[PDB]
């Protein structure tokens, strides 16, 4: 249809080349199936659709801005709605279409197949992941979800990053306030700024521009007398009009091949990105990652996924040391000709006295036989 | 698939497109008519050697009223045909009207003997201009004889062809065939002088809407569905183009109204089938089309389920929710299942993301496993593909 | 005077309706901020045969049709067919004939100056129609030619083009507020008339309708800009009216905008 | 069938078509090879991190808490048998921080 | 420049092939920008010398 829209003679000429159309259709179908597989791999990672309990007694933490809002017809969170509003299409409805696709490309044998998973289902998957996280830590990623109070889950995470849980149990209110403030700041930043979703916007714009150029190529002579097949047919006798029609067929076939190659390469890039997103989901949402700078900057604590048009958004929660003090340190200590080394921690001195403390938070303690293990003698 | 056995899945097949029902042609009214009537109904023409030339241009040289008239005796076009006359555009047409004796009509033929021929009006061998001759004995015959049409064209000075025999006694009503006066008009036209401005009448058909038709507005040909539009063209604007430079609106030349254009519905056709060995039953999906139009191209149906991905035919719609088996799109999946019992058929449903669950989270409740299971699972990964060297030459 | 236009000379290059589209066209246009000659429509009779270099942009601030019409052709001596667009207060008489052109074909009416009457000293605007090929007279309309000095509201901007033998006239009656030199603003010119004349035009001339002792010179002037093949970026609003344009070769910023 | 002076048109048409077919095939193969190389790099990393060691990365070496993996060669690919630990029976207790 | 290097006739002939040249220029520019993006991502990981 694209090459020879409603022209029996042009179709008969295209039969000469033959299988190019089949090749192009096969490639595009493979791309579409790949897109669906990508979305499936990224999101469909929960065997069950967990749901948060009605009472949101999460140890002072407040997730109201990321959990689903039942009031809205689409059970999306506040931030998810923010993202959906920020990302805006370019050409026309892909979508909210209650009729034909309603696009310029539709005029020339170009159709956009709807994604297998609707935005409501993507939001449901995201909600399941988030509820499972906040209610059962990382256990739902390894087996049946096991409940645990959120304060205790945070204590486990702190133990994970190498900070004793007493720190959290003593600064719980401050930590909850900081987390809520950070969430509010993220919401405000997304609401105000517009370049946050540059990647998704660029993807949409690239696809729209590619289709637009493909359609625009239908108006080029490619060396023929005219770019209108009916015009050529009515103005020339068949024996010579076949030459012009062949020129047009060659030009349009080349345009299609260029478009399909561009789409294949772009799909490779998007598949790489989707594989990275799936890995990030598995390793940061379903668990806690020791890999540096993978799930955000700082020591990773947890992450929450949020669905966005043609993409995903992660809210990486990280622990960042804030205020440092200068201390004097020694690798070991000599007591009775025996060298005592810290069990876990480091020896520090405020200037007159020596203490042993954990490495990531100043909590001085007396140096006793419990904190240290003997090894060798002094002189070594 | 080039196979006698097909596996469970959904496969694309021949695309489906609505064919145009009828052809519609619209053109502006034919108003500027050439002065053929006055040229051919003049009271009297000039002398044969002083044939009057009238330039006809910037009009429509309709011939329907001309040829169909039976009042004419002889009319032959040696370079064109009346059938193709209407579909031909002329830059300019000149009419040479004169009255000659019936005998001279033979001399009027191009390349004919007789010095009178090239003395009065020579016809070159490559004269494609149509010639009309009709008897006018009563009109051009006087009771005593019309001697104004003197035939003494034997001048001593030679007149070459297109330089710029007194056998007639008197034109009377009793004159026999070949001697009566004849009114002869020549439709001489030229080309390669100015942009074409003389064209035959162009027919017009009635206007239709909401039907896939082949339209032709002022030479703008295309196929689509014409619909009344709320757009407001400016007076001098005719077409309407889109962002992709594709026509989407048009103005009817006769009635100045703006009609939207929508491409005729089309889309791929997919066949949803379980394994061939499992059964031969199938269901087809017309992608991106509502099946108020599917029967145009299983026509009876008995099972049509309009989905967001196109109308589905041959599949029962049930609002249970199972794991997706054969994806369709927009959140719909198809599967092969029994129950009503027996009558194994293909069903369509909204896929289920999984069993609902609600963790019994609480301020002070923790669940600790008391037992384990060792699980072994297999993961497959391609590592390489067959080598292949090709001799291009 | 070497006046400069600012954003004038924009006309609809075709008959296509576009809404909220930034279409770009490569057609003959008046370059933005270009030197446009300024004449004195007046002993001192300003009425030369200015060249017609593939298009001409004509603008004026006259009333009652001081500049009646125009002459087009290549010889302008009745040896070759020449267009005559002589307009009057009722209707145009567009006429292509080998008309004989007088050396001083101007009406010359000293009207309402001293005698307070409309007198015609001579009628040598027409000399002779010796040979013709085509003529066309339009409907006897009546433009806003009534005497009303006030503030000039007749910026009769015109554009004349000749391509593939077709003669195109774009025009638009844009009222203004300042009687001084060309004002600042934007106003697209709609097509007005098209003709399949097909003659070859190399020069053109204007026509005027208006002894030497203490003669009060008429207060009127007309500008003559020249078109040139250029690429423009035209903005169409919701109604498909060209609201703004960018000259894609004026400066680097405009070139970037076009890109 | 044709003489040398007039067979160049036909030979040129065939050459153009076949060269286009070859170019399309080669480009498709290049893209497929890139995909296969990505998969092979993933497989090599999986071997290094699950077979030669124990992985803490979640859902990398199978579902559950990873214990060990065993490789098994397959035609044009590899098969990993991820051995994992999975909690089974949960009894819920009251807890305090 | 590559195809019709300094030839108005060749350029006019090439203009009938559409936006092939524009697409190629866009692709090469994208690659060029992505190179700088790669180097930045790899090396500029600490905003403090
Ligand atoms: C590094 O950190 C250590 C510990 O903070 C500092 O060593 C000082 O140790 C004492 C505690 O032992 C800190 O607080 C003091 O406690 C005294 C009671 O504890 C006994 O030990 C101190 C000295 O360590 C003796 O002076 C004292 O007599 C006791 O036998 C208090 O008596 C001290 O003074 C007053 O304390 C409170 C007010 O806080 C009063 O109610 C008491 O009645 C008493 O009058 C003192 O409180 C002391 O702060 C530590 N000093 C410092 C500077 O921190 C090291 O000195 C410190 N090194 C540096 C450079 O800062
Ligand atoms: C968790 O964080 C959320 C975001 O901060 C908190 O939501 C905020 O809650 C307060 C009141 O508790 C709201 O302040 C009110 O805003 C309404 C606006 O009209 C409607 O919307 C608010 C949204 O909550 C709703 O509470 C109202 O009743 C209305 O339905 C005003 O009309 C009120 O006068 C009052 O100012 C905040 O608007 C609301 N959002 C934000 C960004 O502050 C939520 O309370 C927190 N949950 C906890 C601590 O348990
Ligand atoms: C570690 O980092 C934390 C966050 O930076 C620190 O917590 C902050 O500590 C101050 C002092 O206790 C708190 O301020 C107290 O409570 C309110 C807060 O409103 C005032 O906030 C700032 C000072 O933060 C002040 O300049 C404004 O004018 C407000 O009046 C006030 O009543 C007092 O300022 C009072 O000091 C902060 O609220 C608190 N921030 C948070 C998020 O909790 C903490 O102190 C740092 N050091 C340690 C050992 O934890
Ligand atoms: C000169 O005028 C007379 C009428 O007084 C013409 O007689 C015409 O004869 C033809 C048949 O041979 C008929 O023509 C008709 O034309 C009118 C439209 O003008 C319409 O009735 C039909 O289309 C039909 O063809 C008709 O009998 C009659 N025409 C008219 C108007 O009365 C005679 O043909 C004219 N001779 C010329 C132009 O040489
Ligand atoms: C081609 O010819 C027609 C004929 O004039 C032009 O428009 C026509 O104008 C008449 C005006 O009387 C329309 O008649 C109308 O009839 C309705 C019937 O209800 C009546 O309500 C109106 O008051 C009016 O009398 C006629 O329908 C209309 N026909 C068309 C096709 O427009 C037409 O403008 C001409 N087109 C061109 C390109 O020359
Ligand atoms: C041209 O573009 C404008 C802006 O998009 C379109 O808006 C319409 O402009 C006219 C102004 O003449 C509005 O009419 C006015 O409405 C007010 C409020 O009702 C009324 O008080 C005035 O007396 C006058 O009637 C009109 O409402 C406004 N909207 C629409 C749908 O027309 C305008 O429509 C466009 N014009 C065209 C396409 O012809
Ligand atoms: C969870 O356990 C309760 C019973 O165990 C109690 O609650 C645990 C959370 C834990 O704190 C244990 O140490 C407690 O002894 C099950 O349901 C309970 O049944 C008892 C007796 O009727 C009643 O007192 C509780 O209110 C019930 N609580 C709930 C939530 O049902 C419950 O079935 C166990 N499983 C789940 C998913 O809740
Ligand atoms: C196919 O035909 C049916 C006929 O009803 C269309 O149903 C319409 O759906 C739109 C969307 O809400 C409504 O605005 C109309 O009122 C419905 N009725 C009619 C007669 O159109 C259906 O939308 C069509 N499918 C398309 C255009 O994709
Ligand atoms: C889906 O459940 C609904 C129940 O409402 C059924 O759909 C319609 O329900 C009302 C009666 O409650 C009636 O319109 C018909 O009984 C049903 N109409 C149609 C077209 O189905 C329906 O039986 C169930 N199955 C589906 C939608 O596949
Ligand atoms: C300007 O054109 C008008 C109207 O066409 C002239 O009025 C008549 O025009 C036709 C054709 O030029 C002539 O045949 C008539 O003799 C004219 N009659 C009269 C009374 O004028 C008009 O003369 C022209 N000039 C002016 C100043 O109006
Ligand atoms: C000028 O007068 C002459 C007749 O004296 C005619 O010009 C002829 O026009 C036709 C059509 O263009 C040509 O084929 C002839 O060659 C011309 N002959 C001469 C001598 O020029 C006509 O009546 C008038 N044509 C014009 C343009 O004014
Ligand atoms: C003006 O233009 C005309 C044509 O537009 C020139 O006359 C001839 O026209 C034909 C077809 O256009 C060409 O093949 C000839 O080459 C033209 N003659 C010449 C000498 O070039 C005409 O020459 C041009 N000049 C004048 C003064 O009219
Ligand atoms: C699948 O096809 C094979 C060959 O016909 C047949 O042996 C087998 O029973 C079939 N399996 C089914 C219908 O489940
Ligand atoms: C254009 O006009 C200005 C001033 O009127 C003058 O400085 C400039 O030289 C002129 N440009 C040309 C090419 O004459
Ligand atoms: C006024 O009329 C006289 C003739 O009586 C004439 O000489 C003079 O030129 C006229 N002046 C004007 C302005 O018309």
């Amino acid at each position: 249809m694209y090459i020879c829209g409603d022209s029996t003679e042009c179709s008969n000429l295209l039969l000469q080349y033959g299988s190019f159309c089949t090749q192009l259709n096969r490639a595009l179908t493979g791309i579409a199936v790949e897109q669906d597989k990508n979305t499936q791999e990224v999101f469909a990672q929960v065997k069950q659709i967990y749901k948060t309990p009605p009472i949101k007694d999460f140890g002072g933490f407040n997730f109201s801005q990321i959990l689903p809002d039942p009031s809205k017809p689409s059970k999306r969170s506040f931030i998810e709605d923010l993202l959906f509003n920020k990302v805006t299409l370019a050409d026309a409805g892909f979508d909210i279409a209650a009729r034909d696709l309603i696009c310029a490309q539709k005029f020339n044998g170009l159709t956009v197949l709807p994604p297998l998973l609707t935005d409501e289902m993507i939001a449901q998957y995201t909600s399941a992941l988030l509820a499972g996280t906040i209610t059962s830590g990382w256990t739902f990623g390894a087996g049946a979800a096991l409940q645990i109070p959120f304060a205790m889950q945070m204590a486990y995470r702190f133990n994970g990053i190498g900070v004793t849980q007493n720190v959290l149990y003593e600064n719980q209110k401050l930590i909850a306030n900081q987390f809520n403030s950070a969430i509010g700041k993220i919401q405000d930043s997304l609401s105000s700024t517009a370049s946050a979703l540059g990647k998704l916007q660029d993807v949409v714009n690239q696809n729209a521009q590619a289709l637009n150029t493909l359609v625009k190529q239908l108006s080029s002579n490619f060396g023929a007398i005219s770019s209108v097949l009916n015009d050529i047919l009515s103005r020339l006798d068949p024996p010579e009009a076949e030459v012009q029609i062949d020129r047009l067929i060659t030009g349009r076939l080349q345009s299609l091949q260029t478009y399909v190659t561009q789409q294949l390469i772009r799909a490779a890039e998007i598949r790489a990105s989707a594989n990275l997103a799936a890995t990030k989901m598995s390793e940061c949402v379903l668990g806690q990652s020791k890999r540096v700078d993978f799930c955000g900057k700082g020591y990773h604590l947890m992450s929450f996924p949020q669905s966005a048009p043609h993409g995903v958004v992660f809210l990486h929660v990280t622990y960042v040391p804030a205020q440092e003090k200068n201390f004097t340190t020694a690798p070991a200590i000599c007591h009775d000709g025996k060298a005592h080394f810290p069990r876990e921690g480091v020896f520090v001195s405020n200037g007159t006295h020596w203490f042993v403390t954990q490495r990531n938070f100043y909590e001085p303690q007396i140096i006793t036989t419990d904190n240290t293990f003997v090894s060798g003698n002094c002189d070594v | 698939l080039k196979s006698f056995t097909v596996e469970k899945g959904i496969y694309q097949t021949s695309n489906f497109r609505v064919q145009p029902t009828e052809s519609i042609v619209r053109f502006p009214n034919i108003t500027n008519l050439c002065p053929f009537g006055e040229v051919f109904n003049a009271t009297r023409f000039a002398s044969v050697y002083a044939w009057n030339r009238k330039r006809i241009s910037n009009c429509v040289a309709d011939y329907s009223v001309l040829y169909n008239s039976a009042s004419f005796s002889t009319f032959k076009c040696y370079g064109v045909s009346p059938t193709k006359l209407n579909d031909l555009c002329f830059t300019n047409v000149y009419a040479d009207s004169f009255v000659i004796r019936g005998d001279e009509v033979r001399q009027i033929a191009p390349g004919q003997t007789g010095k009178i021929a090239d003395y009065n009006y020579k016809l070159p061998d490559d004269f494609t201009g149509c010639v009309i001759a009709w008897n006018s004995n009563n009109l051009d015959s006087k009771v005593g004889g019309n001697y104004n049409y003197l035939y003494r064209l034997f001048r001593k000075s030679n007149l070459k062809p297109f330089e710029r025999p007194l056998q007639s006694y008197g034109f009377q009503p009793t004159n026999g065939v070949g001697y009566q006066p004849y009114r002869v008009v020549v439709l001489s036209f030229e080309l390669l002088h100015a942009p074409a401005t003389v064209c035959g009448p162009k027919k017009s058909t009635n206007l239709v809407k909401n039907k896939c038709v082949n339209f032709n507005f002022n030479g703008l040909t295309g196929t689509g569905v014409l619909t009344e539009s709320n757009k407001k063209f400016l007076p001098f604007q005719q077409f309407g183009r889109d962002i992709a430079d594709t026509t989407d609106a048009v103005r009817d030349p006769q009635t100045l109204e703006i009609l939207d254009i929508t491409p005729c519905s089309f889309g791929g056709v997919s066949v949803i089938t379980p394994g061939t060995n499992t059964s031969n039953q199938v269901a087809v999906l017309y992608q991106g089309v509502n099946c108020t139009e599917v029967p145009v191209a299983y026509s009876t149906g008995s099972n049509v389920f309009q989905t967001r991905a196109g109308c589905l035919i041959g599949a029962e719609h049930v609002n249970n929710s199972y794991e997706c088996d054969i994806p369709i799109g927009a959140g719909i999946c198809a599967s092969y299942q029994t129950q009503t019992v027996a009558s194994q058929s293909i069903i369509a449903y909204t896929m289920s993301l999984g069993a609902e669950n609600s963790v019994a989270y609480s301020n002070n409740s923790i669940a600790i496993p008391t037992n384990f299971t060792i699980s072994v699972t297999t993961e497959i990964l391609p590592v390489s593909m067959t080598k292949t060297s090709v001799d291009c030459t | 005077a070497y006046t400069n236009s600012f954003t004038r000379g924009v006309y609809y290059p075709d008959k296509v309706f576009r809404s909220s589209v930034l279409h770009s066209t490569q057609d003959l246009f008046l370059p933005f901020f270009s030197n446009v000659t300024w004449f004195h429509a007046i002993k001192r009779f300003d009425n030369p045969v200015l060249p017609f270099n593939d298009g001409v942009y004509f603008a004026s601030t006259e009333k009652s049709n001081i500049i009646r019409g125009w002459i087009f052709g290549t010889t302008l001596d009745s040896k070759t067919q020449s267009l005559l667009i002589v307009n009057n207060a009722t209707n145009v008489v567009i006429k292509v004939c080998e008309f004989q052109f007088c050396n001083d074909p101007f009406l010359g009416v000293y009207y309402h100056k001293n005698n307070k009457s409309w007198m015609e000293s001579e009628f040598r605007v027409y000399s002779s129609a010796n040979n013709c090929t085509f003529e066309y007279v339009s409907q006897p309309f009546l433009m806003d030619l009534e005497g009303k000095q006030g503030n000039f509201k007749n910026l009769r901007e015109f554009v004349f083009k000749n391509i593939d033998g077709y003669f195109k006239i774009y025009s638009k009656h844009t009222p203004i507020n300042l009687v001084r030199d060309l004002p600042q603003g934007f106003s697209a010119l709609e097509p007005l008339v098209d003709l399949p004349i097909g003659i070859n035009i190399t020069r053109f001339q204007t026509l005027l309708a208006l002894s030497s002792s203490g003669w009060t010179a008429g207060a009127a002037a007309y500008y003559v800009g020249y078109l040139q093949p250029r690429t423009f970026l035209l903005k169409y609003n919701e109604n498909g009216t060209i609201t703004d344009a960018v000259d894609c070769a004026l400066d680097p910023l405009s070139e970037t905008k076009c890109t």
